[PDB]
């Protein structure tokens, strides 16, 4: 009778598993390659005993050299012991670690076809396949920055008053920084609107102040600071 | 404690293992040379039995077991115990003249990682079979450099590169048609400069070589790149020559050696002297399967019982899902049932692939129907299984999987099979002749619109069946038009029946050549035919070694696919690298990469040391490296322990006294870059060498190129992280770079070299005069330290290594390459690009570095998943192409330009990166997982969309991120 409620915690569940597997199959090639070098190591002990054995009979004095040689026979069969011993214990080794990474596919393998099962319920969750918003708000048509300067002294450390520029078709934008009005040219061009060449492209003056309340003017100046929190006509 | 490498100091216990088994041991010091142990034991060797059936030192040598169950005879008397690892203290000493060419069988092993034996311990025949045949080949090479002379020898070891009509596109950044190029003698101390056409041929640079006056033929010398193993000579104009081409294309000077004939035939004839070491079809019935039992002991809660079965043709079922009878799924595991498999016998492809599961709802084994030599397998077979190996999407039951089985028999899954082995006479494939004779026995203007509207779709996209059949239907029609469109073609016919079979058999014989590029969907898992593929590498063999070189990566992860062994691509890549202009070293690296792990190791393994073989010549500077690389692995290992207990600087020291020893200073020094085969390495700069940061701490290698090379080469050994996803992006890069050259935009790029050499060990190439944005940023007196610390950093840099005309070039050379990393990341979705992973030449060159994941979000292993990678432009760079001026329509529309016709080249060749990035699904990246994952690139590319349709995307995407420009910028080193 459950539908949606989480995913995200029994999903990273896998990992849980798969991070400690892929580090346990790497051990257990890793313990089977010594069991090779080990099982191959004997080999040539092993070809020892045959030589020692062969190269004995040659005695071609002979009493006393009749126990040297069989001392070492008899230390170098300790050798071989030890090596065995040695060996068992990692090939006992391989064995465990192996079986543990048995009883991981008995957790790895049952988890699976959660997601598998969910693709029916999972893959059908289907539905589908701001102040400056008035123009008149930080607009102040025709104007010159001492009647800018005017207006903007006394209010908040980050209003928009734009003017028009003294420049022949051009605009102004004259704000109140976090210390006192700053006034910036804003330009007209075919790509849009803005304060600098590469970064002009604002199709309307009202989407340029929409996309710098957001974005800082830092970039255009270091010294204009602060963006747009306040046009005009503030609640109370 | 499963080897002797950890913190420990003194001396070591060690068995000796005389050749009158006389057993001896001693107390020998750890790091002793060898020869010192030979000597240490010959003191003593009187005082037990037998001293006098030996002979002196002189005529023995120490052999042991590697790390790696390889039994390692030790020639080299000077290298330490330690440096030579071996598993278990013993050593056994043996005659030094033990010359039965096992003593090469040992060598071998040796350099590849796995002991020959271990091919003879499979007992499997194919192994047995191809290891016997490709050793009569690789002895046919060996005996093709024997009777050689001077000169045509260097064609067959190391043959100058070829590049015509290049300059076709982009001609003379040369003063007027005259070429400079730089020429000295072997070991003299006064170059000498040439004003040359570079329209003539190399012949001309020795004739105006020996115009120098102090009292032999131009022909008696030869022109080497001074610093390479990297030659120029023949019949062929200069620019013509990739080196010239390339010094050309960056305005940097030719510099060659004049090296006389005597020098090079001393080479030849010292490799040589090695050389010598070599001392029923009419069967019209159903087709079914019978099998006996498995074992699990396995237990589950919500489901009780696990059975499956079924059979492909690559992606195409040729069956429904066959279930199977219901046991006990939580104990009794032992049965017996007739699996039906409703398809005749006679209508099989001998490319057919049986594969099998259980109720996942766990493990899997897929064997293939046919043999080696096309013969029905039937009999009792043993299938190990691979338990949860399953990929989380396979459609039931896994068709892409491994037809080599699982290793392990103890503590890992097995399967009993029986197939109909029934007659004394078995039955073997049709013949490569027979199939063409049962298509000759079985024997559009309008459509030209229609088809062209179907064989588009890229090959990702899969065809519906009214397609497939009008494709089918007008099969020779577009066999005259659009012969590209055979990958389509090919998929068309279901592989069911054999009449059909015949006739496409037929098409491909009189079918004509697609392009190498072309070719190579042909090797993906759509195309499993012994056929089709015997064409693709057709047409791959008319391909140079540069474009070789280009592929190879996926060709060798289409060898990881081939389920064979004897295939014609293993015969076509060592027949290649067996000839390698520096083929064969990437190709042997490449295998060892992956020789560590077991699905490969076989295959590789055998493929290794059939170039071994092959290689008897050369096997020394491979193992000068491996050598190299080891000990690199180590001094690194000793750098994490050390960090701990060491200051910055103090670890630093240590580094460089360590480097400074007996044993580095010789091993890791004198002897050929493994990142680029022609580099020559030389001395190391040890001061100049370091350590980085990271988690990893990797070395920072500087080789001073001594007296010959102009300047200095710079590594970067890197142990502990997958150096792939680097090594395939870097690869991707290059094409881009290829591609975009090849349209016609030299965009500046820097694809910087980059091997995995192993599991999670590789080498990253260092650029010269290079630096991190964020690195350039701070550290600078930021407009006098007063103002925003990020603007014009990165321009004052440039002003800084660039003079007046220098400064033009450099802002040049940073725009376009601006513009081809801006488009080409976006692209391959390279995600999480800081400041910290944004580089800058003092050339102006800009590049990007840390390339832990493509088409996607980088997420950490436990939680990976995806996310759109937008389109990103820093403030930084604008800032620099704009130099900071107010206002223009030239330079940041320069780069536009630029940014979109980049944009619009690879569109072009979309299918090319589609095509290798499928290919790249078996190499095992944690990103390229399944063909979701390669679905990416349509997105990137709007490969529906056309031309102009994308470009209005792109270039809403650009604008958008002019938009974003300070607030990546902000992004790029806020936090970060
Ligand atoms: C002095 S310090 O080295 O200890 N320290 C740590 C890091 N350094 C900055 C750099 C980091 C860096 N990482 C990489 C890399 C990291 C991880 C994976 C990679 N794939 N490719 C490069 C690379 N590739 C680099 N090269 C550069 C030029 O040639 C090319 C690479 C550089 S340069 C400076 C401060």
């Amino acid at each position: 009778k459950v539908y949606h409620q989480q995913y995200q915690d029994k999903s990273r569940e896998y990992d849980q598993l798969y991070e400690e597997y892929t580090r346990t199959s790497q051990e257990l090639q890793m313990k089977r390659t010594a069991i090779e070098a080990f099982n191959e190591t004997i080999k040539i002990f092993e070809e020892q005993g045959q030589t020692q054995e062969k190269c004995s009979k040659e005695y071609l004095g002979n009493e006393k050299e009749m126990q040297r040689i069989l001392l070492n026979s008899e230390r170098l069969k300790s050798r071989i012991a030890e090596i065995h011993e040695s060996r068992t214990k990692l090939e006992q080794d391989l064995r465990a670690q192996a079986s543990d990474n048995r009883e991981i596919d008995k957790r790895m393998n049952s988890l699976k076809p959660d997601l598998m099962q969910l693709r029916k319920i999972r893959d059908q969750y289907l539905v589908w396949l701001l102040p400056h918003h008035e123009e008149r708000t930080w607009y102040v048509g025709k104007i010159n920055r001492t009647q800018a300067e005017e207006m903007l002294s006394g209010k908040r450390d980050g209003t928009f008053l734009i003017r028009e520029s003294s420049q022949r078709g051009c605009y102004a934008c004259s704000v109140v920084v976090d210390g006192d009005t700053k006034h910036c040219v804003i330009y007209r061009t075919a790509t849009g609107f803005g304060f600098a060449e590469p970064y002009n492209l604002y199709g309307s003056l009202k989407e340029l102040v929409l996309h710098y309340q957001h974005a800082s003017l830092v970039q255009h100046n270091d010294a204009l600071t602060v963006t747009l929190a306040h046009p005009v006509r503030a609640p109370g | 404690a499963v080897d002797s490498q950890i913190a420990s100091d003194g001396a070591i216990s060690v068995d000796f293992l005389l050749p009158t088994g006389i057993y001896i041991q001693l107390e020998v010091p750890r790091e002793a040379t060898i020869s010192y142990i030979k000597q240490m034991l010959w003191k003593q060797v009187h005082n037990y039995p037998m001293f006098n059936l030996l002979m002196d030192i002189d005529s023995y040598m120490f052999a042991c077991v590697n790390q790696t169950a390889v039994y390692e005879e030790l020639e080299d008397e000077t290298r330490r115990l330690c440096d030579v690892r071996p598993f278990l203290p013993v050593l056994k000493l043996v005659t030094r003249s033990c010359d039965p060419a096992e003593k090469l069988d040992s060598k071998i092993g040796v350099l590849i990682g796995k002991g020959l034996h271990e091919f003879d311990a499979l007992k499997d025949p194919e192994v047995n079979e191809f290891r016997r045949k490709m050793r009569k080949f690789s002895e046919a090479k060996i005996q093709s450099l024997v009777g050689l002379s001077w000169i045509d020898w260097l064609k067959h070891t190391y043959p100058p590169e070829h590049e015509p009509s290049v300059l076709e596109n982009l001609e003379d950044k040369l003063y007027g048609g005259k070429l400079v190029v730089a020429v000295h003698f072997e070991n003299s101390q006064d170059v000498f400069s040439f004003q040359v056409s570079p329209n003539l041929n190399p012949i001309k640079i020795n004739e105006l070589a020996i115009q120098k006056r102090l009292t032999a033929s131009p022909c008696d010398y030869v022109l080497q790149v001074s610093g390479r193993v990297e030659y120029v000579f023949g019949d062929h104009p200069l620019i013509q020559f990739q080196y010239i081409r390339n010094c050309v294309m960056n305005r940097t000077l030719p510099h060659f050696i004049l090296v006389e004939c005597c020098k090079i035939k001393k080479m030849y004839e010292q490799e040589m002297i090695a050389i010598e070491a070599a001392i029923i079809w009419d069967n019209n019935n159903p087709f079914q399967i019978t099998l006996v039992k498995g074992n699990k002991l396995n237990t589950e809660e919500t489901v009780k019982v696990h059975v499956r079965a079924g059979l492909f043709h690559g992606t195409e079922l040729l069956c429904k899902t066959v279930v199977s009878s219901e046991i006990s799924g939580k104990n009794d595991h032992i049965w017996n049932e007739q699996l039906e498999f409703d398809i005749n016998i006679c209508d099989l492809p001998r490319m057919a692939r049986l594969c099998f599961a259980v109720y996942a709802v766990v493990a899997w084994v897929n064997t293939m129907v046919f043999d080696f030599k096309g013969q029905l397998r039937s009999g009792d077979v043993i299938l190990h299984s691979w338990s949860s190996f399953p990929d989380e999407l396979e459609e039931m039951l896994n068709p892409m999987g491994t037809v080599q089985t699982n290793p392990y028999a103890e503590n890992a899954t097995a399967l009993h099979i029986t197939f109909p082995e029934n007659k004394k006479q078995p039955c073997y494939y049709p013949p490569f002749d027979k199939i063409i004779e049962k298509a000759a026995e079985l024997a559009g203007k309008k459509f030209l619109a229609v088809l062209k509207e179907i064989l588009d779709r890229d090959p990702l996209s899969q065809l519906c069946e009214n397609e497939m059949d009008l494709i089918w239907t007008l099969r020779q029609d577009c066999r005259e038009n659009f012969p590209q469109s055979l990958p389509k073609l090919l998929l068309s016919i279901k592989w069911n029946k054999l009449e059909d079979v015949a006739q496409l058999q037929a098409l491909l014989q009189i079918w004509p050549k697609l392009p190498p590029r072309e070719a190579l969907e042909l090797l993906d898992f759509n195309y499993p035919d012994q056929y089709v593929r015997e064409y693709a590498v057709g047409c791959l063999r008319q391909m140079s070694d540069e474009e070789l070189s280009q592929y190879l990566l996926q060709l060798v992860q289409v060898l990881k696919y081939e389920p064979f062994l004897d295939c014609a691509l293993s015969r076509f890549l060592l027949e290649r690298a067996l000839d390698n202009r520096r083929i064969g070293q990437f190709l042997f690296w490449h295998l060892r990469s992956e020789v560590h792990t077991p699905a490969v190791s076989v295959q590789f393994g055998v493929i290794l040391e059939a170039y071994c073989r092959g290689s008897v010549g050369h096997m020394k500077v491979l193992s000068k490296q491996v050598e190299a690389l080891n000990k690199l692995k180590t001094l690194n290992s000793l750098i994490k322990l050390n960090a701990v207990k060491l200051s910055r600087a103090k670890g630093k020291e240590a580094m460089h006294t360590c480097l400074k020893q007996s044993a580095y200073r010789e091993a890791l020094s004198d002897l050929q870059s493994p990142l680029n085969p022609c580099v020559i390495l030389s001395e190391l700069y040890v001061e100049k060498c370091k350590y980085m940061d990271s988690k990893m701490k990797p070395l920072w290698l500087v080789y001073s190129s001594r007296a010959f090379g102009e300047d200095s080469v710079g590594v970067i050994f890197k142990n502990g992280d997958d150096l792939r996803q680097d090594m395939l992006t870097l690869q991707m890069l290059r094409l881009m770079d290829l591609l975009w050259k090849e349209a016609g935009l030299d965009l500046r790029m820097l694809p910087y070299g980059c091997l995995a050499t192993g599991d999670r060990s590789g080498l990253i190439e260092v650029v010269s005069t290079s630096e991190t944005i964020a690195d350039i940023q701070l550290n600078s007196s930021n407009v006098a330290a007063t103002a925003a610390f990020n603007k014009d950093a990165l321009l004052n840099w440039l002003k800084e290594y660039n003079s007046g005309d220098d400064l033009d070039r450099a802002i040049e050379e940073f725009t376009l390459s601006c513009a081809g990393y801006c488009v080409a990341s976006y692209v391959l979705g390279i995600g999480d690009r800081h400041s910290d992973n944004i580089m800058v030449k003092k050339t102006g060159q800009l590049f990007h570095i840390d390339f832990g994941h493509i088409l996607g979000n980088f997420k950490s292993k436990f939680g990976i998943k995806r996310e759109r990678v937008p389109f990103i432009l820093t403030y930084d760079f604008i800032h620099v192409i704009q130099q900071g001026k107010t206002g223009n329509t030239e330079k940041f529309g320069r780069f536009r330009q630029c940014c979109e016709d980049a944009y619009l080249i690879l569109r072009r060749h979309g299918n090319l990166f589609i095509t290798l990035f499928a290919l790249m699904l078996t190499a095992g990246l944690p990103e390229l997982t399944s063909v979701k994952d390669i679905q990416y690139l349509k997105d990137s590319l709007a490969l529906g969309k056309s031309e102009e349709e994308a470009l209005k995307q792109f270039k809403q995407k650009f604008d958008e991120a002019l938009r974003e420009s300070w607030t990546t910028k902000v992004n790029w080193m806020a936090h970060t």
